[PDB]
RNA sequence: GAGCUAGCCCUGGCCAGGGUGAAGCUGGGGUGAGACCCAGUGGAGGCCCGAACCGGUGGGGGAUGCAAACCCCUCGGAUGA
RNA sequence: GAAUGCCGGCAUGAGUAACGAUAAAGAGGGUGAGAAUCCCUCUCGCCGUAAGCCCAAGGGUUCCUACGCAAUGGUCGUCAGCGUAGGGUUAGGCGGGACCUAAGGUGAAGCCGAAAGGCGUAGCCGAAGGGCAGCCGGUUAAUAUUCCGGCCCUUCCCGCAGGUGCGAUGGGGGGACGCUCUAGGCUAGGGGGACCGGAGCCAUGGACGAGCCCGGCCAGAAGCGCAGGGUGGGAGGUAGGCAAAUCCGCCUCCCAACAAGCUCUGCGUGGUGGGGAAGCCCGGGUGACAACCCCCCGAAGCCAGGGAGCCAAGAAAAGCCUCUAAGCACAACCUGCGGGAACCCGUACCGCAAACCGACACAGGUGGGCGGGUGCAAGAGCACUCAGGCGCGCGGGAGAACCCUCGCCAAGGAACUCUGCAAGUUGGCCCCGUAACUUCGGGAGAAGGGGUGCUCCCUGGGGUGAUGAGCCCCGGGGAGCCGCAGUGAACAGGCUCUGGCGACUGUUUACCAAAAACACAGCUCUCUGCGAACUCGUAAGAGGAGGUAUAGGGAGCGACGCUUGCCCGGUGCCGGAAGGUCAAGGGGAGGGGUGCAAGCCCCGAACCGAAGCCCCGGUGAACGGCGGCCGUAACUAUAACGGUCCUAAGGUAGCGAAAUUCCUUGUCGGGUAAGUUCCGACCUGCACGAAAAGCGUAACGACCGGAGCGCUGUCUCGGCGAGGGACCCGGUGAAAUUGAACUGGCCGUGAAGAUGCGGCCUACCCGUGGCAGGACGAAAAGACCCCGUGGAGCUUUACUGCAGCC
RNA sequence: CGAUGUCGGCUCGUCGCAUCCUGGGGCUGAAGAAGGUCCCAAGGGUUGGGCUGUUCGCCCAUUAAAGCGGCACGCGAGCUG
RNA sequence: UGGGAGAGGGUGGUGGAAUUCCCGGAGUAGCGGUGAAAUGCGCAGAUACCGGGAGGAACGCCGAUGGCGAAGGCAGCCACCUGGUCCACCCGUGACGCUGAGGCGCGAAAGCGUGGGGAGCAAACCGGAUUAGAUACCCGGGUAGUCCACGCCCUAAACG
RNA sequence: CCGAGGGUAGGGCCCGUGACUGGGGCGAAGUCGUAACAAGGUAGCUGUACCGGAAGGUGCGGCUGGAU
RNA sequence: GCGGGGUGGAGCAGCCUGGUAGCUCGUCGGGCUCAUAACCCGAAGGUCGUCGGUUCAAAUCCGGCCCCCGCAACCA
């Protein structure tokens, strides 16, 4: 994992790339891809609404199966594991004995050539999807639905995992990747195992050029601006913040909680995140 | 050096042309004003 | 009003030639097995030199200009943000 | 009569500057009223990865021909992109449309908004992307893949024949894709030929030659050959591809497998149709029955959807093939052949420019293709040159100062100056050689040196061919020759040492700043559980993201190394079902108005009562802040030590006269003959200090300092030379400025700096080339400063309000 | 203030004399040589470097001497910046 | 060849006690801590008690003056993989041995890098005492670290 | 041709010296504390880490060369 | 120029609000100790920088003069 480079340019010193050894197929499934329209961070008004975005490599979108409960009981062979540019995780190509072909995000330890299945009866085995209530308490799990039949919402990123801690009634207790303890409904599906490609966080981008490849445009500090641009803008020479550190839009950016207080899911959060 | 006028027949007709004016309230009131003033040409002329 | 300019989007196009010689690979040495070393092969890079192309560092000229920002000498980048 | 008034007219500056790249001209002969300027010829010069040719955009008749010169043309004009008139643009195959989708735009459904309108799936529109059938030659004063000729092809309609379960918008396949590198075989293009065809040529000392000079092809259907691309076959099951499906997907089995077969392109050949030079002669004719061949170089182009490697993971849709559904199987579709049918728009000409963008025939700007030869290591570099195109729309003289651009310079060599600014120097290739330091890559083209041409001889290997000759590509050795000098011309780093700052490549104030500023990988804090946070929007709806805490937002810091100390009293943020305060509301002790009264009507205390605030803690890579005085050691001096006041706590490591040090050129050391700068130290740091990070750091820098070598007209100290101007003559002819002017010096006076007043002095009238002391010269109603109860941007614990949030 | 360009340098000077040198003197605590001090005198002369933007100053090496001031702190329609 | 004892080593798994935190109940004026105290914690309901939950680390009794390892070192339990080692038999090879400069590997704690984890403990640090002072010992806290993975470090009263 | 050597350029080892700086040894009667030797008044020592005017203190692990 | 300050030997209270000078340390005497320090018991020492005024009365309130810190000195 994590391929290094000799320092033969200044930027190769620290640049590390993924080793891609789990990949078995280097071109996507034509039936499962569609064009991913780059927004550049512009909304339908044409206005930049998320700053410093654009100019990254072209990408096609892989249709990922975040349901899996609509092919209950139909086994599928893991045909390949493919590089997906729209997500940190790797993806897995499934050939259902049905004849259907679908993508899922590749959990850790998944081996090409094995079988996976989904349903209340599925073996508790890496790559299988079951309603949260049928999964043994204590087992790690990923790609979890937050509400039944609404699609997998949590624990989708590379390396991430949610652990089933307990259950009460129609709900089980998860420890999300963040360390929040949340009640999620038992009928919500989830895939046992943690998401693969855990070495994803040890990638050293290496140079400004690699952030540009990813579509991330240069970020300009508030302190680098003028008072017409930002609370931190101006001052003769360099200047400390000189007020509570704030965003471009005025709100404080150090500590100020921003989750809506009266949000209904508060009743279902047992403990706010850790660390 | 590169100057400000860079003629473009398509850009001309799609920006100031008759159909662009007719679409919007401000564009219609232009044609209204130039008609009321007696302008011989209500819109820029372009060859196409 | 974005036919200037700024950013982004979609679709195309361009970048003479020369230099350096990463990983890998093969063979050889090495070891219990290795690490690793050696040669060859290989052809990486916001690598090197340099036109087109993109710039505008210093100096001179120009100053009712050839020109409301130009000309000459010089200089930066030139597979890349 | 004044408003730097307004409009117009006309002056002044002035026959002045200028006449727009220094690529360059001269003669002859024509035409004409008139000729440096038009035409022809000869000579000369310039471009030749263009200053030539071809597309696209933009322009819109500017194209061709006749007639013409008033204005336009920076001069002239008989000429012209000018005036007048006539003529000129021909397509089923080229481009666009009757085809397809991309962003985007629009938008039946639907959603939202006082109105106007905003949004929005499908669908529609939308191209320089996909798809699609024409190549060569000839002809016109002007069009040609368009007309003509030869040879080809496409679709539509109808018909004949043969074949088949036919039939779609729907299912499926395909279309269909990146970057870098790249194989085989060709083509374009080019070099050579003692071979082939040609008008001729023999000069001025020689050559009648294996001499010089010129040319030696282009297109082509079927077929064939070479090269590649694409592609398994069959059967059984089937629940998936939102109906169906023999298709496609998944499973098994048999055979086929670096093939082959089938298919599709490229190239070659190919019936046939064209082309065909110099030279001579008046665009043509001839050459000419022209020849038309061999060898080599050879693409970035073609075969193509080839191959390999890599990560940053690389449109869509139709045409097309297949499946079937309604329907229909007198159909319909497929294949072959035949006849017929085939519309609309563009097509002139300019197109790196005198016709496009710059008010101009403006030294600027403008996308794509072709871009020949030789030599220089290569090349689109450089020099010369082909094809082709130009000498730039004022000239002729003169040979001053001075200016520009350029060349050389004795002795010295930075002494110049803020600074080696500028200009020298160095300069490509091959070989020898190359330090501190380092993150082991680098530093490095370090530094420094040697070689470089020509002739003869010997010889090694590679491509092609064949294993040989020839041509071509890398070489190795020996002996020589010439010159001041052999990358003999042109293009082509000066080097080093040492600090500061920023890791680095990048980015920036278009048009005075390119930097140490911004960005940057990286680090940390913080927010965000997804209908996320946040952002734009009244909203709907979007972005975030078809992402999910290894994720996304915000903030600071800024590779890396070693680190980042103490203060939570104030502000911020965070936590805290107590307490306090707290609005509307609840409550109603209790008063009031009025009425005959029931009543109607008003005021109203305790008490209950959110967030916020108070209060209680937390919290620094949150805002920030990190002491004073007095005394003390057995020489002095200085305090490890102590005393006391204060604080929320009293600056830790590291660093320090610094991009920070006021006193200050501090002091000492180095370098220098001499050093306010520089480097190294010291520490009484006016006024360093730890993510507004602290101290370092290899590499990097058109950054900013200091020094040395080299070399120089930078200088001592200037001199000469060249060209373009300046000067003169012919042509054309501005400008700002301007109260009028008959416009001298001194010493005085004057609103305090007088051509203009006084006194004295000096002075015949008018120019031309020059110089800048004055005319408080010109320019711009001073940017500085103040004044205005003038304006704007910005800030905040100024006031007040609003969005948003609670 | 409907603009009088501001330091220093370079270039070009010109003037004053309260004289730095050179020429002429008196007094000296002037033996000589060399000084001091004052008087007359503006004719001429009054160097080259290191440092710093500097004027100034310090220093190096010389000198007969290394004068001080005015001229819009002379001089930017003369230059530099 | 046949047998044995053992915390020898590595991987994965897992068991109970305790501590802390969290939630529910119950309950009230103190708890804690010391030489004595104060800081601290507690009517915002602590301490002490019961039930539930989460998480990390370490394995009581067995346990010994014991065992294994070359040393460093190794202790709940289970399975796997693996080293050493002793006895028996007297079967096989026939001196094949001993030591070992260099070399290579292993090497307690602390420490370092990148991830993770973090209950208890605890350098640094804050606070309360003590004291002339108290940058200490004692008390309340508390960051590294202690734990896991990979990679470094290679020291020792590494001692018999 | 070679050739003493001369010149230019860059290296390597040694020596002397250098503002200042770092500890070290020694030095009849200096200042501060009392870390060690007794359980030295917190048993000592230890490798490491961090801190502090100074001896030293503390953490982790080790040793007995620890008293009772 | 503007602000604060001077009081036993040392560092600080009292000033504002007139009458009363106080805290820690040091010093001096005694104690414990073999002795010193620490510790314990007692005590001395300040006319409040100086002058002038106000007042019955000034460390205190008001003016100088001295002195010591601190802040400022900007536009050219
Ligand atoms: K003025
Ligand atoms: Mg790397
Ligand atoms: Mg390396
Ligand atoms: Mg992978
Ligand atoms: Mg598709
Ligand atoms: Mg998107
Ligand atoms: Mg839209
Ligand atoms: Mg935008
Ligand atoms: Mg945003
Ligand atoms: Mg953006
Ligand atoms: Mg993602
Ligand atoms: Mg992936
Ligand atoms: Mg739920
Ligand atoms: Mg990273
Ligand atoms: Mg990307
Ligand atoms: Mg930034
Ligand atoms: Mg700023
Ligand atoms: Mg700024
Ligand atoms: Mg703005
Ligand atoms: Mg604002
Ligand atoms: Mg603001
Ligand atoms: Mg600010
Ligand atoms: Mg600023
Ligand atoms: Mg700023
Ligand atoms: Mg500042
Ligand atoms: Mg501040
Ligand atoms: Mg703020
Ligand atoms: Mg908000
Ligand atoms: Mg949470
Ligand atoms: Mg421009
Ligand atoms: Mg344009
Ligand atoms: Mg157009
Ligand atoms: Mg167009
Ligand atoms: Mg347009
Ligand atoms: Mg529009
Ligand atoms: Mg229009
Ligand atoms: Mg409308
Ligand atoms: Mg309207
Ligand atoms: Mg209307
Ligand atoms: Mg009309
Ligand atoms: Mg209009
Ligand atoms: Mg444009
Ligand atoms: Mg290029
Ligand atoms: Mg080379
Ligand atoms: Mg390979
Ligand atoms: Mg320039
Ligand atoms: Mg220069
Ligand atoms: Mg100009
Ligand atoms: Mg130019
Ligand atoms: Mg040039
Ligand atoms: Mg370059
Ligand atoms: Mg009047
Ligand atoms: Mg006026
Ligand atoms: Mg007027
Ligand atoms: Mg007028
Ligand atoms: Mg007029
Ligand atoms: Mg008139
Ligand atoms: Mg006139
Ligand atoms: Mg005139
Ligand atoms: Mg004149
Ligand atoms: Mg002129
Ligand atoms: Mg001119
Ligand atoms: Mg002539
Ligand atoms: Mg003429
Ligand atoms: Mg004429
Ligand atoms: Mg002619
Ligand atoms: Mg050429
Ligand atoms: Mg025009
Ligand atoms: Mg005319
Ligand atoms: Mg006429
Ligand atoms: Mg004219
Ligand atoms: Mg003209
Ligand atoms: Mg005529
Ligand atoms: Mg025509
Ligand atoms: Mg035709
Ligand atoms: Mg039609
Ligand atoms: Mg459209
Ligand atoms: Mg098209
Ligand atoms: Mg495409
Ligand atoms: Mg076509
Ligand atoms: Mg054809
Ligand atoms: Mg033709
Ligand atoms: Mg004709
Ligand atoms: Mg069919
Ligand atoms: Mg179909
Ligand atoms: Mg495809
Ligand atoms: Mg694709
Ligand atoms: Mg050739
Ligand atoms: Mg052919
Ligand atoms: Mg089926
Ligand atoms: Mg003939
Ligand atoms: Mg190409
Ligand atoms: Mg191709
Ligand atoms: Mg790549
Ligand atoms: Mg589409
Ligand atoms: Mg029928
Ligand atoms: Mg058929
Ligand atoms: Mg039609
Ligand atoms: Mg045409
Ligand atoms: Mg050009
Ligand atoms: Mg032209
Ligand atoms: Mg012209
Ligand atoms: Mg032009
Ligand atoms: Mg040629
Ligand atoms: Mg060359
Ligand atoms: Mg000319
Ligand atoms: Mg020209
Ligand atoms: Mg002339
Ligand atoms: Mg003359
Ligand atoms: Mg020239
Ligand atoms: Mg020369
Ligand atoms: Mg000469
Ligand atoms: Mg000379
Ligand atoms: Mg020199
Ligand atoms: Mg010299
Ligand atoms: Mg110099
Ligand atoms: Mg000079
Ligand atoms: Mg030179
Ligand atoms: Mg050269
Ligand atoms: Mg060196
Ligand atoms: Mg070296
Ligand atoms: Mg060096
Ligand atoms: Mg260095
Ligand atoms: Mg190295
Ligand atoms: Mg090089
Ligand atoms: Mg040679
Ligand atoms: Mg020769
Ligand atoms: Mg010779
Ligand atoms: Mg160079
Ligand atoms: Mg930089
Ligand atoms: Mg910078
Ligand atoms: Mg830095
Ligand atoms: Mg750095
Ligand atoms: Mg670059
Ligand atoms: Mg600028
Ligand atoms: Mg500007
Ligand atoms: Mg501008
Ligand atoms: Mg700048
Ligand atoms: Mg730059
Ligand atoms: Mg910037
Ligand atoms: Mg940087
Ligand atoms: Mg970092
Ligand atoms: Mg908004
Ligand atoms: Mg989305
Ligand atoms: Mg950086
Ligand atoms: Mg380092
Ligand atoms: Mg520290
Ligand atoms: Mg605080
Ligand atoms: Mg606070
Ligand atoms: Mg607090
Ligand atoms: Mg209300
Ligand atoms: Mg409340
Ligand atoms: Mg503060
Ligand atoms: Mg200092
Ligand atoms: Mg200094
Ligand atoms: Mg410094
Ligand atoms: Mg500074
Ligand atoms: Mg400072
Ligand atoms: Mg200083
Ligand atoms: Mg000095
Ligand atoms: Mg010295
Ligand atoms: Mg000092
Ligand atoms: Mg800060
Ligand atoms: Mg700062
Ligand atoms: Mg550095
Ligand atoms: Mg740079
Ligand atoms: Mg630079
Ligand atoms: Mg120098
Ligand atoms: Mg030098
Ligand atoms: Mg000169
Ligand atoms: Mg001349
Ligand atoms: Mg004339
Ligand atoms: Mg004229
Ligand atoms: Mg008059
Ligand atoms: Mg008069
Ligand atoms: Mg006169
Ligand atoms: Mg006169
Ligand atoms: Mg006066
Ligand atoms: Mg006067
Ligand atoms: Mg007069
Ligand atoms: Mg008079
Ligand atoms: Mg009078
Ligand atoms: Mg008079
Ligand atoms: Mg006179
Ligand atoms: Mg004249
Ligand atoms: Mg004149
Ligand atoms: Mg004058
Ligand atoms: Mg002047
Ligand atoms: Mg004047
Ligand atoms: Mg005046
Ligand atoms: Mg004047
Ligand atoms: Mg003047
Ligand atoms: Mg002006
Ligand atoms: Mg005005
Ligand atoms: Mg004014
Ligand atoms: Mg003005
Ligand atoms: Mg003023
Ligand atoms: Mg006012
Ligand atoms: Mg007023
Ligand atoms: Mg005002
Ligand atoms: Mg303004
Ligand atoms: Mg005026
Ligand atoms: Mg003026
Ligand atoms: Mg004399
Ligand atoms: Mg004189
Ligand atoms: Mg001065
Ligand atoms: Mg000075
Ligand atoms: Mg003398
Ligand atoms: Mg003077
Ligand atoms: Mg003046
Ligand atoms: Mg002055
Ligand atoms: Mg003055
Ligand atoms: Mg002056
Ligand atoms: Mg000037
Ligand atoms: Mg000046
Ligand atoms: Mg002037
Ligand atoms: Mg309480
Ligand atoms: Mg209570
Ligand atoms: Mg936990
Ligand atoms: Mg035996
Ligand atoms: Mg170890
Ligand atoms: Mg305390
Ligand atoms: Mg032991
Ligand atoms: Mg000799
Ligand atoms: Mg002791
Ligand atoms: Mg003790
Ligand atoms: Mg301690
Ligand atoms: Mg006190
Ligand atoms: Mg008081
Ligand atoms: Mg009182
Ligand atoms: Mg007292
Ligand atoms: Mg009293
Ligand atoms: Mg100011």
């Amino acid at each position: 994992a994590v391929k290094k480079f000799k320092p033969y340019t200044p930027s190769r010193r620290f640049m590390t790339v993924a080793d891609f050894s789990e990949i078995t197929k280097t071109e996507p499934e034509k039936s499962l891809v569609k064009p991913l329209k780059k927004t550049g961070g512009r909304n339908n008004q044409g206005r930049i609404t998320v700053r410093f975005r654009g100019g990254g490599h072209k990408r096609l979108y892989r249709i990922i199966d975040f349901k899996r409960w609509d092919k209950v009981g139909i086994p599928a062979k893991v045909a390949a594991i493919e590089y997906d540019p729209n997500r940190s995780a790797r993806i897995a190509l499934l050939h259902y004995v049905d004849g259907e072909k679908r993508y899922i995000i590749a959990p850790d330890g998944l081996q090409v050539g094995q079988q996976v299945v989904a349903g209340p009866d599925a073996p508790i085995q890496v790559g299988n999807a079951l309603p949260l209530r049928f999964i043994p308490v204590g087992t790690v799990v990923h790609a979890v639905e937050l509400e039944p039949k609404k699609g997998a919402k949590l624990a989708r990123a590379a390396g991430t995992s949610a652990q089933i801690q307990g259950r009460e009634g129609d709900y089980v207790i998860l420890r999300l990747p963040s360390g929040e303890l949340r009640k999620v409904h038992g009928e919500c599906y989830a895939t046992v195992g943690a998401v693969g490609n855990a070495d994803h966080k040890n990638i050293v981008l290496g140079k400004a050029g690699r952030s540009r490849w990813l579509g991330r445009r240069p970020h300009v500090r508030g302190a680098a601006m003028n008072p017409v641009d930002h609370p931190h803008g101006g001052g003769e020479g360099r200047a400390p913040r000189g007020r509570p550190p704030a965003s471009p839009w005025g709100w404080q950016t150090k500590g100020l909680k921003t989750r809506k207080r009266r949000k209904p899911s508060s009743r279902f959060i047992i403990a706010r995140r850790k660390k | 050096m590169k100057r400000t006028w860079q003629p473009n027949r398509r850009k001309r007709a799609k920006t100031h042309g008759f159909r662009a004016r007719m679409r919007t309230p401000g564009g219609r009131k232009v044609l209204k004003r130039r008609r009321q003033k007696g302008r011989w040409r209500l819109t820029p002329a372009v060859r196409k």
